[PDB]
């Protein structure tokens, strides 16, 4: 529930470093693909488990 | 002292593709 982004998925580190003002990312299907950790700024991908 | 004010207008000086900002933090 990062800053109100409710969902379910597996979090994993990635090299997709966002911009300093950007918070989360989306794909061509308007689905959230990655989000940053508001405690320690790191990009974590959001993918369905199985 | 507040008595001075100068300005000029022409309704156009340039017209290019600028002023595009990030609409969201996505």
């Amino acid at each position: 529930n990062f800053n109100g982004l409710t969902g379910t998925g597996v979090l994993t580190e990635s090299n997709k470093k966002f911009l300093p003002f950007q918070q989360f990312g989306r794909d061509i299907a308007d689905t959230t693909d990655a989000v940053r950790d508001p405690q320690t700024l790191e990009i974590l991908d959001i993918t369905p488990c199985s | 002292q507040c008595v001075n004010l100068i300005t000029r207008t022409q309704s156009y000086t340039n017209s290019f593709t600028r002023g595009v900002y990030y609409p969201d933090k996505v």
